[PDB]
RNA sequence: ACCAAACCGAUGCAAACUCCGAAUACCCAGAAGUGCCGAGCAUGGGAGACACACGGCGGGUGCUAACGUCCGUCGUGAAAAGGGAAACAACCCAGACCGCCAGCUAAGGUCCCAAAGUUGUGGUUAAGUGGUAAACGAUGUGGGAAGGCUUAGACAGCUA
RNA sequence: UCCUAAAGAGUAACGGAGGAGUACGAAGGUGCGCUCAGACCGGUCGGAAAUCGGUCGCAGAGUAUAAAGGCAAAAGCGCG
RNA sequence: CUCAACGGAUAAAAGGUACUCCGGGGAUAACAGGCUGAUACCGCCCAAGAGUUCAUAUCGACGGCGGUGUUUGGCACCUC
RNA sequence: GCUUGACGAUCAUAGAGCGUUGGAACCACCUGAUCCCUUCCCGAACUCAGAAGUGAAACGACGCAUCGCCGAUGGUAGUGUGGGGUCUCCCCAUGUGAGAGUAGGUCAUCGUCAAGC
């Protein structure tokens, strides 16, 4: 899926997910967008479940942009393993979403074909996402 | 002139710094009213411990 | 593969701040390669360690081209 | 296009958040050419009618501060990112003779029937919008009409193709660049 | 008809990336007042301790799981009773020299167990919500600011 | 040596990443001089690249040895 | 003196006990309890599709939110 | 204050780019290298002996904000203490308050002598 080609390191801290989103909250390319109103983090298989939902409710044209990209590797220890023998291996990749961030953009379609298309992609994402327009 | 203060909270859960601002004014226990010479550095101690005090004038 | 092995933290930093009074051979800054340059009356020892030579008050002034940091001591 | 204001003699963070929940107001400033900057309160309801208008961004708006009147053009909108509503406005006095850069919407007026659409594979992708302006305020460009009814397939549209009528320049041509505007390509 | 350096324009992100950049915390000086009559520093006598616990705010690890575990910094227990949370080392309140069948208060409260308002005023909520819970669903209802059409006859239904 | 480490010092984990158990009689001292990488154009057997000339550079090179902090009085390079 | 167990016990040091023994400890494991639910189990939301047509008679890929403590765990608070 | 030199003060609002302009005083290129002296080869550079020529180049001044560089006000982020809540996150009282962007700025300002007015 979506992940970097090569990485300067291998593992990373956890950190926190604070603040709103001031840069990333403006529609730039499309004329309709699905921005996110609740904080969370997306695990890079949800993105392909939501991309392949929008790219078959159109089937005619339009253009799709994916504004967010996962670059944060996360770990998972195996089972029946006690704690403290190092650090577990990287299983998947995560992007971090905070309220206001725009997730998908669409253009070249109707104002209501797209409105009922982001309904399909919102039912695959674990966040509360709204509908916005280009100004 | 002067201004009188009134210790209206206890000192037994406070920091190590608000507990010396009140002792620098001269307050010993709750409901104990003293007079201070209202200099700019005596009313700086009041601004730290504003919530333990009743600055009734 | 396994990785502990840190080191023992050489205690660097800047002593004697902006308004002190110094003796003849005090240590001003334990540098690690010239964050601060040799100003008017200071020394710059072997491993780039600023030390005094005369008496007075530390300044910490920024001077000249390159914007470099000059630690001078002023007889004041 | 008309809106009336007040004075706002209370600054800071604490006094600027009590405006938005108690009285429903929005802060603003009025800064211009020959005078001082002057802060201002407006209502969230009255800016909502102007921000819903189409060409209200590239247009002169009168302002009643008290009984004070001034021709005012708007160049900022700080906006709340999470919920989505207007924050302080930051508009501009208009001198009768000054250069006055601003931003202007586009329309792409005639693209129902194009050479690339009806003959070849029909797609028209608007890349840019909100192209700027640099014009005296005696002639306001509300919008710029772009026509793509004759451009064939495989051709793009630069900034030199569309024009700026009657004493209007383009800042991007004043630099050494010419941005593409619209494309016509084939669908997949 | 794939691909693609480099460059121009728009667009996001790093504990081991910085053109920048606070609040606080640290140092040194100069003063007013207070210190329970001392607060500091030095030399001597005598020790105990070196199994820590939780909670708040910053973090690592963990599944941003555990009354998990290793740190930074304040607080309480340990070594503190009394009043409050039904009972509840560590949370709120407050620090017990002794006596009194005396008065005013703190957090928490005022129908009956149970000491004190079946107090006054303006609305909401019919589910026993109050008195445990998520995506999600719905002509539940109260408020708000705009609209869409309409005595030229709209919306409903009844006749073609 | 860096990060965790909370803009003074310090500070843990079977926490994340790397190195040393040496070289040098000049690779030291001093006086006197002098600038990098890279791009590009032209030039015989080399050619994406060797040596030469040219402009553009504005340290992106270099530092006996890891990384960090530095370096035009260059701490980098040559000569007596 | 690779006294590298790097503040270095001596010039000079490997193993078995289900034949066992003394002093201790829930400062520390195996059985059951406790807190936790990754796993496990019963569900629920979108519906690409097949069910010859026809997504919901029956199933439902891609993914998402919960419940119960039933087994595989995690920790080591009680009891040696 | 104006002219040219030397040494500073201050380090871009002082920079870069474009344009324009100066002599016979200054300065620069220049002419030779026999005589000092010099080049891992070369009078290029270094140095010496000079006044045929020139202001081209260079160097100063003089203009342009086109690049660069400075940069308000308002708002916003964060944060000390005291309290809150639905409590992996925020909110209230109070003190503090950026960065980015906007209006616009900028073709520097001085000092010491020596030769010119
Ligand atoms: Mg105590
Ligand atoms: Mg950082
Ligand atoms: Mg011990
Ligand atoms: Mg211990
Ligand atoms: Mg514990
Ligand atoms: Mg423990
Ligand atoms: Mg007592
Ligand atoms: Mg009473
Ligand atoms: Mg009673
Ligand atoms: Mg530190
Ligand atoms: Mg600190
Ligand atoms: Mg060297
Ligand atoms: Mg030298
Ligand atoms: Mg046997
Ligand atoms: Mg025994
Ligand atoms: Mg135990
Ligand atoms: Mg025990
Ligand atoms: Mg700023």
């Amino acid at each position: 899926m979506l992940q970097p080609k090569r990485t300067k390191f291998r593992k990373q801290m956890t950190g926190h997910n604070r603040g709103l989103a001031h840069r990333g909250s403006k529609v730039s390319f499309g004329e309709y967008a699905l921005k996110a109103t609740s904080r969370g983090r997306l695990t890079a298989r949800q993105i392909e479940s939501a991309r392949r939902a929008l790219t078959r409710h159109v089937k005619r044209g339009g253009k799709i942009w994916i504004r967010v990209f996962p670059d944060k590797p996360v770990t998972k220890k195996p089972l029946e393993v006690r704690m403290g023998k190092g650090k577990g291996g990287v299983e998947y990749w995560v992007a971090q979403i905070q309220p206001g961030k725009v997730l998908y953009e669409i253009e070249g379609v109707s104002e209501e074909l797209a409105r009922e298309a982001f309904a399909l992609a919102a039912a695959k994402l674990p966040l509360a996402t709204s509908f916005v327009k280009r100004t | 002139a002067t201004v009188k203060v009134t210790l209206v909270k206890s000192l037994n859960g406070r920091l190590a710094n608000h507990k010396a601002c009140v002792k620098g004014l001269g307050l010993r226990r709750i409901n104990h009213t003293v007079e201070v010479q209202d200099t700019p550095e005596n009313r700086g101690m009041i601004n730290k411990a504003y919530y333990l005090l009743r600055v009734e004038g | 593969t396994r990785n502990g092995r840190d080191s023992e933290s050489k205690r660097l930093g800047v002593k004697l701040f902006g308004g002190q009074a110094v003796k003849a051979g005090n240590i001003l800054v334990r540098l690690r390669g010239t964050k601060f340059h040799a100003g008017y009356g200071v020394g710059l020892g072997k491993d780039h360690t600023l030390f005094a030579k005369v008496d007075g008050v530390v300044k910490f002034e920024t001077k000249g081209a390159f914007g470099r940091k000059y630690v001078s001591i002023v007889a004041a | 296009f008309i809106v009336n204001a007040q004075v706002r003699s209370d600054l800071g963070k604490g006094a600027s958040r009590r405006l938005r929940r108690n009285a429903g107001l929005v802060p603003a400033v009025v800064y211009g050419g020959d005078k001082e900057p002057q802060s201002v309160t407006l209502e969230l309801r009255e800016i909502a009618k102007l921000l819903e208008n189409e060409a209200a961004f590239s247009h002169v708006i009168a302002l009643n501060v008290g009984g004070v009147k001034e021709t005012v053009l708007i160049k900022a909108l700080q906006r709340h990112p999470a919920k989505g509503f207007v924050m302080h406005a930051d508009f501009l006095r208009v001198v009768a003779d000054h250069k006055l850069t601003a931003h202007v919407p586009l329309h792409f007026i005639n693209e129902e029937v194009a050479v690339g659409v009806k003959q070849a594979g029909g797609e028209i992708s608007h890349t840019i919008s909100e192209v700027e302006v640099s014009c005296l305020p005696k002639d306001l460009p509300e919008f710029i009409e772009v026509d793509m009814a004759k451009v064939e397939l495989g051709q793009i549209v630069h900034l030199s193709d569309l024009k700026a009528p009657k004493g209007v320049e383009l800042v991007q041509l004043a630099h050494g660049n010419d941005l593409a505007v619209a494309n016509i390509h084939a669908s997949r």
